[PDB]
């Protein structure tokens, strides 16, 4: 995240940190007690698929205070649309190995309706995005998690403004476009949190930019509303073989 | 009232129905209140939800 500020501990209590061979690879947003979502483009270069871990509770990476949660990740669920190498349906499911004890310091992030969030939490103007990421571009990444409050636009706005991926219907925009704050490399995965009514929900996931604050330019974020009952269905269904699964979308 | 305008006038989740009909719902680790419109916890860790600040002006 870059321009942003500490989440202070316990106030971003549904992020997740996604570890390979204890190695930072990406965030998440954990929405039940045993289900995280991530971006698809996290696992491109996964080799050995039983060494990913996920942390709930993590907040200052350099310490241990005990409210640290670690789980296996026994599935990566990503829709058949993905294509490796690419941005779009930059969307995962995991499926932890046994469920995270919701704490004061670990809580799940909403999974909101579809409905609901098309009708109105796509026009909350503001949402809070969270990481461990590069704190600027080419920089060194974030030792404690940090959380920035970014502005959602409209895609046709998004492409005015901005001066190459297309933006997709399973994309939107945020931030600011004069290379003051952004989230960055490393934040990928990580949440887009939606304020409404005294609850949080999940809207967006990290998920890519040109740079990180690039002038001229913003983040780019899934549209978490496309995948709901996507999502739904899958956390209805049981668990198959092997760590890996391709579902079909829609 | 439609859940198109003014979410319903729900907290949470809202569906129309035939006629001038709207029924609001609440997510898992809530509960609809009598006013036909608000959501309460019904469990100690509901989504969506920070027990830190909820503490800090309970
Ligand atoms: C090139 S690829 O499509 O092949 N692929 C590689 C791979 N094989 O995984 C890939 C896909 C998506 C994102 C990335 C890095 C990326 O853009 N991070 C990022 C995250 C958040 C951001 N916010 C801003 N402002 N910029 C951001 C940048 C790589
Ligand atoms: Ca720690
Ligand atoms: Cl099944
Ligand atoms: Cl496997």
């Amino acid at each position: 995240i870059v321009g942003g500020k500490v989440c202070p501990k316990g106030e971003c209590p549904w992020q997740v940190l996604l570890l390979v061979n204890g190695a930072q690879l990406c965030g998440g947003t954990l929405i039940n007690t045993i289900w995280v979502v991530s971006a698809a483009h996290c696992f491109d270069k996964i080799k050995n698929w039983r060494n990913l871990i996920a942390v709930l509770g993590e907040h200052d990476l350099s310490e241990h205070d005990g409210d640290e949660q670690s789980r296996r990740v026994a599935q990566v669920i990503i829709p058949s649309t993905y294509v490796p190498g690419t941005t779009n349906h930059d969307i995962a499911l995991l499926r932890l190995h046994q469920p995270v004890v919701l704490t004061d310091h670990v809580v799940p992030l909403c999974l909101p309706e579809r409905t609901f969030s098309e009708r109105t939490l796509a026009f909350v103007r503001f949402s809070l995005v969270s990481g461990w990421g590069q704190l600027l571009d080419r920089g060194a990444t974030a030792l404690e998690l940090m959380v920035l409050n970014v502005p959602r636009l409209m895609t046709q706005d998004c492409l005015q403004q901005s001066r190459s991926p297309n933006i997709t219907e399973y994309m939107f925009c945020a931030g600011y476009s004069d290379g003051s704050k952004d989230s960055c490399k490393g934040d990928s995965g990580g949440p887009h949190a939606t304020h409404y009514r005294g609850t949080w929900y999940l809207t967006g996931i990290v998920s890519w930019g040109q740079g990180c604050a690039t002038v001229g330019h913003f983040g780019v974020y899934t549209r978490v509303s496309q995948y709901i009952e996507w999502l739904q269905k899958l956390m209805r269904s049981e668990p198959r073989p092997g760590v890996l699964l391709r579902a079909p979308f829609p | 009232l439609i859940c198109v305008n003014e979410n319903g006038g729900c907290e949470q989740y809202c569906s129309d129905h035939t006629g001038t009909k709207r029924s609001c719902r609440c997510h898992e680790g809530y509960s609809l209140l009598a006013d036909g419109v608000s959501c309460t916890p019904t469990v100690e860790y509901p989504c969506g939800k920070i027990p830190i600040l909820e503490k800090r002006n309970a």
